[PDB]
């Protein structure tokens, strides 16, 4: 992506896909999934029969916790009745009573940590639509295992290209004068601003499309001159450095993916290699600018 | 429809969790009662009346 | 070689047959029973939400074996059960083959329509069901 | 909303995506590279005996996917020494991202071809290649 968008001021992306600046960047250099197409249809036709898969499961969960309270609970009632024919102490009895009871809270919870992220994953399911946001990978982990077939996402920059060439502009373009038409200034003023960039792209006769790119352009050589020393150093401008790392970033990336790896060190890769053009473009935009000297 | 809710002629799907199954062995469906309160029949006649 | 050779009986070979059974003591038959249920609502599920390409569309079908597997075992569980009542029920004629068999029958037709429904032992159940089979066919072969 | 927000840094991350890391003591280990031979010896048998139809016809299948799954999960044990030896060598102007990364080449070189053989811990030789691949990274740098 090109800095000059996901960072300024308005940032052109978060008004053109509605985004926070937070969600948007989380996307770019890898922080949080996305979801971006869903067949709400194809899902709604199942629905039902979704759901009735839900109560057997969640059923199933409930029995086997119902199963160990009760064997649980029946051993905490052993062990006390045997304490007692023993004639211990009521500190004996209060001791194996309190064990057994934390025992039993901590087994419900852990089936309610079990219940409450099987709703949580119906709730995401369910009420489930493009631009929305899962921070946490493991919840999104989760999802893709269990119902892995209708919404597909991911994460990085293509990501995005994909949500905006799969996103139409004069539907939103109509909504939001449709919204504009209407009054409640707090949210016209948003609707107002969203409407005019919009506006301005359906005018430009372009795509969106050219806010990711794919092959960064170089200057010519003389432009960036090279200056021997009385050494022969290299102490020309540092564009020179600057091709360099995302040149060497973008061969180390091409040599990693024919070796094959895991999906952790490819995605930390591609970050970086997002952290190089944005440097290149501009350094000192955001975070902490490289200093070689 | 069958004379019990969630219950098969043979009780082969006799289990709770069957909505929509229609049981092969027997031919029937498995809802609950009442929907024997909402499906007709119709008897076929052999000369027009 | 032409050598002759006795015959076997028809009884022992049965025995044989069955002498592999272990009764799990009516204690672990529910959940014996909990993978037949399981196994069928694999069956289900399977055509029910047939579009799903996932690593579970195999972990069904294992259930689904482990259902058939399930049921192997809880037949081989009662025959001595069978072939004692039935026992129980000779000198009117009939083969103790023939009432074996049918008991056999009797049986493979309940428990397959059998629910624990919290019941109790479902040695009494099969009990009684494999009793009015070969019952049933005393009478009819009158 | 068009509220602003801070940056974050890269190494935070990394450190956040590794946090799940949990080493196995050096102990099971072996164990966890008997899972990757069993594997590829699975890739092997699978393209080399293919007309058996048989129930064990998945059986390897699952073994690659073992094998599979024990690699994800060695690759994982030791990220936090690759990142300590990374770290023990910065300073001569590389950023920390490009020499960890170095070093995740190497031990993926590694690791893969590797046998216990019965040789020692296996971190100690995981060390040597991820130095000496830092090391020629540095040097080519120049
Ligand atoms: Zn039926």
């Amino acid at each position: 992506t090109h800095i000059w968008y996901f960072k300024g001021v308005p940032s052109r992306l978060g008004y053109l896909l509605d985004l926070a600046p937070k969600d948007l960047e989380k996307i770019i250099y890898f922080a949080a999934y996305v979801i971006t197409s869903v067949d709400e249809e194809m899902r709604h036709n199942e629905l039902s029969t979704l759901e009735a898969e839900m109560a057997v499961e969640r059923k199933a969960v409930e029995d086997q916790r119902d199963g160990e309270l009760e064997a649980r609970a029946q051993k905490l009632e052993a062990d006390l009745a045997e304490l007692e024919a023993e004639g211990a102490k009521a500190d004996a009895r209060r001791k194996v009573r309190d064990g057994g009871e934390r025992e039993m809270r901590q087994i419900r919870d852990r089936a309610q940590r079990e219940l409450d992220r099987l709703e949580d994953i119906w709730s995401t399911f369910t009420k489930l639509a493009p631009k929305q946001l899962i921070v946490d990978e493991n919840l999104y982990r989760e999802l893709v295992d269990r119902y892995g077939e209708y919404f597909t996402g991911a994460m990085g920059a293509e990501s995005i290209q994909k949500l905006i060439e799969n996103f139409d502009i004069d539907a939103e373009a109509e909504s939001l004068r449709d919204v504009i038409r209407n009054g409640k200034g707090q949210k016209k003023l948003r609707a107002l601003k969203r409407l005019k960039v919009v506006a301005a792209f359906q005018q430009s006769g372009n795509s969106p499309m050219g806010m990711v790119l794919d092959a960064v352009p170089v200057i010519p050589p003389e432009l960036r001159p090279m200056v021997q020393l009385d050494g022969g150093r290299f102490a020309t401008s540092d564009l020179n450095d600057l091709y360099r790392r995302v040149i060497n970033r973008n061969n180390r990336l091409k040599r990693l993916i024919d070796l094959g790896a895991p999906e952790i060190i490819v995605n930390n890769e591609k970050r970086m290699l997002q952290e190089s053009v944005d440097a290149l473009f501009d350094n000192g935009r955001r975070g902490r600018p490289v200093t070689g000297p | 429809g069958p004379t019990r809710d969630w219950e098969c002629y043979c009780g082969k799907y006799k289990r709770v969790r069957f909505k929509g199954i229609i049981c092969e062995r027997c031919g029937v469906e498995v809802t609950r009662a009442k929907v024997r309160r909402e499906r007709m029949g119709h008897i076929e006649l052999a000369a027009p009346v | 070689l032409d050598a002759q050779s006795p015959a076997a009986d028809l009884v022992r070979v049965y025995l044989n047959g069955i002498g592999k059974t272990a009764l799990l003591n009516a204690a672990g038959e529910v959940e014996l029973a909990k993978r037949i249920e399981a196994g069928l609502y694999a069956e289900h599920l399977l055509e029910t939400r047939k579009r799903l390409g996932e690593n579970r569309k195999r972990d069904l079908a294992a259930v689904v074996r482990d259902g058939e597997a399930a049921r192997r075992h809880l037949l081989e569980a009662n025959l001595r059960l069978v072939v004692s009542l039935a026992k129980r029920y000779t000198g009117r004629g009939m083969p103790l083959l023939d009432l074996i068999q049918e008991g056999n029958l009797g049986l493979i037709r309940a428990m397959e329509k059998f629910d624990y429904t919290k019941g109790f032992k479902f040695s009494t159940y099969a009990t009684w069901w494999i009793r009015q089979a070969i019952t049933r066919g005393m009478a009819d072969q009158s």
